[PDB]
RNA sequence: AUAUUGGCGAGAGACCGAUAGCGAACAAGUACAGUGAUGGAAAGAUGAAAAGAACUUUGAAAAGAGAGUGAAAAAGUACGUGAAAUUGUUGAAAGGGAAGGGCAUUUGAUCAGACA
RNA sequence: GUCGAAUUUGGGUAUAGGGGCGAAAGACUAAUCGAACCAUCUAGUAGCUGGUUCCUGCCGAAGUUUCCCUCAGGAUAGCAG
RNA sequence: CGUGGAGGUCAGUGACGAAGCCUAGACCGUAAGGUCGGGUCGAACGGCCUCUAGUGCAGAUCUUGGUGGUAGUAGCAAAUAUUCAAAUGAGAACUUUGAAGACUGAAGUGGGGAAAGGUUCCACGUCAACAGCAGUUGGACGUGGGUUAGUCGAUCCUAAGA
């Protein structure tokens, strides 16, 4: 039981160092965001305030 | 294993060491660098007094935009703080050092921080929600603190004839 | 050094140090040519390798 | 493979974005998204002159 | 070098085979010699080991020793012997895993299917 | 006799070698995104063998220091090798509003050849 | 500003893209509308911009001529081998 | 001059250490480059004659990954507000009880539902990560318990419609 507890302890390190809320916190981000980086303001109206 | 530095003669040394502590890199730079070289007791009670903002750490390289304070005027700097994180993090491993000296059987009165490196561990990266749908990033970065104490402890030249005739002139000529 | 028996950035492994010992056998040979457990286990190995009458025929 | 490359959705996303105009993955929801693609300089895009 | 059309040289193939083999193939694949006492009173030179029969260990660091079979760890394509183990200070005792082609058979466990093994291999026993 | 980028069974290569090669070498059309049609990743390597570090000691603990296993821990489930950017310590040096480079020599450090 | 009605609102239901719906602003039609979103044909089309990876040796140019009416795009002469 | 792979050869190199990598050390080339020593490392690899190509990078607002300076900086200032003792604990501004001070002020910071969610409800254990300070606490982590209908709904009816 105590060698399971250890094997597990260590593999919770790397997740752990990514700040996961769990096992179950899988949000993916994406590399670039098209609303950021889609300018090109003309005189009028903008995407946001 | 493996220091960045060791002793030679490990018989009179003893090491301690803490990875991947979540502590600031650079205040803890600082308090190491306040502590290199000096006797082990006289650390200790420097650092309860850092503790107690009696005295404080001086802060010579990460000190942007820092504060200005009279307790610097000891170590000749205007800028000094008093990190508590950082200070309990190398007290515990002060500790760890002299209880290792003990078991060794070194003698405690003599011993001296000899080495101390603080060197960064890998990033602990949180994430924010920003502005616009924006993320950025919001990281720890921590340390790897190592340190070793020590008890302190207590010709051919070849000359040309002439230089050679010269010199057996010299002795000729004096007694 | 250490056969001849500060802070110091020079250390010797011991990989390095048993490859040491063995190449100089190799040169001297050429300059010459030129367990509780197992104790208690053992042990018990080894060391396992008219009458009478009480009563009679009646009920107590 | 004729399709190496390819099997992609892609499109650039134009002139004065502040990025290269080399096409991007769409979608979102996953790390590829907004990824470089189908270019023999892009990872996961289509050799020069492929093989026949 | 090989005939038939049936037959692969592709070493791929060859090692996808050895690790995905199934017991009934690993039985085969874990056969040993057996000794020139033995080799000579039955006439055959290797056969499949099994759990009960006597070995002799003649390669490795433990070589020398002889004791029977403890099992025939077909998983992991080894096989145990009682008498030769690894000690820790604690008492533990982890039995060391030994391939069978390191072996060598002193002493057979026989019954009704082994001696049908040997007769129709081209043994002569008794 | 002809066709055959689907299915089943085989044999091969002057092919690729984990950012390559199919999107996928791994619980990959997975995780994840989208109301939906659809979109769609990342991710391989301790060791011959888990022998994966008993025991003592400091610490609330993670851990550390001894000890031990192992050929090796300069292999410790962050695990073969372990580059560069960037960083710490130590040693040497330079610095009156940049540094770097060329020719030449002083100084300090350091070094090979040739030694009958 | 309006606040008892051309009022506000839940749910059900109908209308779908060279279409709808519009007390009409080219409004709105899932952060998308001078043309929704998704896949494919498709590596669509270049007058233009950017980039295009080892060494050394020897040789080494070109705005100066005719034309397709002229722009554009081409042909021809010259110069370098 | 250099690189991946192919035919031939040196009965070539290699666990007395192949390849790779680091190097205040040595040498040869005008140069592309080549060669030797030391350290690290652990299983393969070269010279020559030829064959062949997905064969040499500083740039492309190049692609993917990693990392700096900025910097212990900007900042963590809406919603009136906190304080005392004890307990628990390694550790308490933030946990629990009590003692107090305030607030929502019935168009509520109260008591229930519909849509949506799906166990978040409740107990025991318990702090690596998460709760932009903290944490002994938690809608977090670990193991379980819990939703009982002839009369409440669905189910039946028809609506615009399909
Ligand atoms: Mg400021
Ligand atoms: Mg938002
Ligand atoms: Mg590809
Ligand atoms: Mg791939
Ligand atoms: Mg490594
Ligand atoms: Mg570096
Ligand atoms: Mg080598
Ligand atoms: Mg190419
Ligand atoms: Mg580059
Ligand atoms: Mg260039
Ligand atoms: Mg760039
Ligand atoms: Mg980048
Ligand atoms: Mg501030
Ligand atoms: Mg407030
Ligand atoms: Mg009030
Ligand atoms: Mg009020
Ligand atoms: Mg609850
Ligand atoms: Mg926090
Ligand atoms: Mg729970």
């Amino acid at each position: 039981r105590s060698k399971a507890d250890r094997m597990a302890k260590m593999e919770r390190r790397e997740r752990n160092r990514h700040a996961k809320q769990g096992e179950s916190d899988r949000h993916n981000a994406v590399s670039l965001s098209k609303h950021l980086f889609s300018g090109k303001r003309g005189v009028g109206k903008t995407d946001f305030r | 294993a493996r220091y960045g530095a060791t002793s030679t003669n490990p018989a009179k040394s003893a090491s301690a060491r803490g990875s991947y502590l979540r502590v600031s890199f650079k205040n803890t730079r600082e308090t190491a660098q306040a502590i290199n070289g000096w006797e082990l007791t006289k650390a200790q009670k420097y650092l309860e007094q850092v503790l107690d903002h009696q005295r404080a750490i001086p802060f010579r390289r990460f000190n942007s935009s820092i504060g200005r304070t009279a307790q610097g005027k000891e170590f000749g700097v205007t800028k000094a703080r008093w990190p508590a994180k950082s200070v309990k993090f190398v007290q515990g491993l002060l500790q760890n050092a002299a209880a290792n000296a003990e078991a060794k059987g070194l003698d405690a009165t003599k011993l001296y921080v000899s080495h101390i490196q603080v060197n960064q561990a890998p990033k602990q990266r949180r994430r924010t929600y920003r502005a616009h749908g924006r993320i950025n990033k919001y990281e720890s970065s921590p340390s790897h603190i190592e340190l070793v104490v020590t008890e302190k402890e207590e010709k051919v030249v070849r000359l040309t004839s002439r230089q050679r005739g010269r010199i057996a002139a010299q002795k000729r000529i004096a007694a | 050094q250490n056969k001849k028996n500060s802070i110091t950035t020079r250390t010797l492994s011991k990989k390095r140090a048993k490859k040491i010992e063995r190449n100089l056998k190799y040169a001297t040979q050429r300059k010459l040519l030129v367990s509780s457990l197992t104790l208690v286990k053992e042990a018990l190995w080894s060391v396992i390798d008219q009458g009478t009458t009480l009563g009679g025929p009646f009920f107590p | 493979s004729e399709k190496a490359g390819h099997q992609t959705s892609a499109e650039s996303w134009g002139t004065g974005r502040a990025v290269a105009r080399i096409p991007r993955v769409g979608g979102g929801g996953t790390g590829r998204s907004g990824q470089g693609a189908f270019g023999n300089m892009c990872r996961g895009g289509r050799m020069f002159a492929p093989t026949k | 070098a090989k005939q038939s059309l049936d037959v692969s040289s592709d070493r791929r193939k060859a090692r996808k085979a050895y690790f995905t083999a199934p017991s009934s193939q690993r039985r085969v694949l874990l056969s040993a010699p057996l000794s020139k006492e033995l080799r000579a009173q039955y006439g055959i030179k290797a056969l499949p080991i099994r759990r009960d029969d006597e070995v002799l260990v003649v390669r490795g660091s433990k070589k020398g020793q002889e004791g029977k079979i403890s099992s025939v760890y077909r998983l992991k394509f080894a096989v145990q012997v009682d008498k030769v183990t690894k000690e820790k200070v604690n008492g533990a005792s982890v039995p060391i895993n030994l391939h069978p082609s390191k072996l060598v058979i002193t002493k057979l466990h026989l019954d009704k299917d082994r001696k049908a093994l040997i007769q129709r291999k081209g043994g002569k026993l008794e």
